């Protein structure tokens, strides 16, 4: 039948999320943003649209850092991205205390992953309408 | 409720003209053991405040940690994070008194004295003391236990009031810590000889200095004590 796409978790009959492949168009239906890694590091570009003469030119800051090595950087619903990052960085500092080094990317990296599947389980929750682009250096 | 184990002895300090200054030797004792003598017990936040921690070690490492989350969490969405908005002495203290009233409160304390020097971004020095018990207090010069009965004593003599201030440079200043630093290691049994010293100027910035000496010790009259009363060889 149908209504495969009203509720989060549910599989398709083709077996896909619904759900997930409409928060991806909230994701295309955002601004651009970039990383390019190089030799000894990584950058990260960002598009700012104006909306008008009357936003405050460089304060709407919209690169995000987490511990004091990453950075984080996302196109679609701005809200979700920011969550993500609150998360993110409870989870560094929780790495830290514990293991006292400053948590590895690819660590976090699956951190901010296993967090983000998460929403794709349950339908009392709504899949993170963001795609982002985060990375640093670390020990290796 | 709990007891100190590895401890550090006194921190002292005062405040001159242009900034504040501060020291604690390099001593982690055990009881009566001089167990351990590479420990830093000065700790510096940002360039404009120094925190120096006497008790219960364990405790002053987490403090320590408290400290450098304080200044992550501070850079988070903040693009004036090394300027306007950037943690101010004062915004440390209290943050600290905080933590250990509310320790206390919870008759579970961090067994310490701590003194939170430093200058605001207005040029005004910072100096004020804290410990386990939550209790408060600022003065031209300030120090933790022993410090407290022979440092002070010695520290007022040149500023013994807020007027003595502005009529303080940091050489006097500075003369008058290293001699008290060598008075404490003259009478109290849990110091070091090595030591660190700082100093937060509103000019010349944060100076840390490590591996300092008691030098310049008077022993030789030694020589000519014998006996407790009325041997003469």
């Amino acid at each position: 039948g149908t209504g495969y796409d009203l509720s989060n978790s549910v599989f398709s009959p083709d077996g896909r999320n619904f759900q997930v492949e409409y928060a991806v168009k909230a994701v295309e239906n955002g601004t651009t943003s970039i990383g390019i890694k190089c030799n000894d590091g990584v950058v990260f570009a960002v598009e700012k649209l104006i909306t008008s003469k009357l936003l405050v030119p460089q304060k709407n800051v919209k690169i995000q850092v987490v511990d004091r090595h990453i950075g984080c950087v996302y196109s679609g619903l701005i809200p979700d991205g920011r969550h993500l990052v609150n998360r993110g960085r409870e989870e560094a500092a929780s790495f830290k205390k514990l293991y006292k080094t400053p948590i590895p990317i690819p660590a976090f990296a699956d951190r901010l992953g296993q967090y983000v599947q998460a929403h794709t389980l349950y339908n009392s929750v709504r899949p993170f309408g963001v795609s982002t682009i985060f990375g640093g250096v670390d020990k290796n | 409720t709990q007891q100190p184990i590895v401890t550090g002895t006194s921190v002292i300090s005062m405040k001159y003209d242009n900034g504040v200054i501060i020291a604690a030797d390099n001593l982690g004792s055990y009881g009566s053991l001089l167990r351990f003598n590479g420990v830093e017990r000065l700790i510096p936040v940002g360039d404009n405040t120094v925190v120096g921690i006497s008790g219960d070690i364990s405790d002053m490492q987490h403090i320590e940690r408290l400290l450098k989350d304080l200044v992550t969490e501070n850079a988070y969405d903040n693009p004036l994070a090394d300027a306007e908005e950037a943690l101010e002495p004062s915004y440390i203290f209290e943050y600290l008194a905080t933590v250990m009233y509310q320790r206390r409160s919870k008759m579970n304390p961090l067994w310490n004295a701590i003194i939170v020097a430093g200058v605001q971004s207005n040029g005004d020095q910072f100096l004020r003391y804290v410990n386990l018990l939550g209790v408060t207090y600022s003065s031209p010069t300030l120090a933790t236990g022993f410090g407290a009965h022979m440092a002070n004593p010695l520290l007022r003599k040149v500023v013994d009031r807020e007027s003595d201030i502005p009529k303080t440079t940091v050489q006097v200043a500075e003369e008058a810590i290293v001699n008290a630093m060598r008075v404490l290691y003259y009478r109290d049994a849990r110091s070091s000889r090595n030591f660190s010293l700082a100093i937060i100027d509103k000019n010349t910035g944060l100076t840390f200095k490590k591996n300092l000496q008691v030098e310049n010790m008077k022993w030789d009259f030694a020589k000519d004590i014998k006996g407790y009363g009325t041997q003469k060889i």
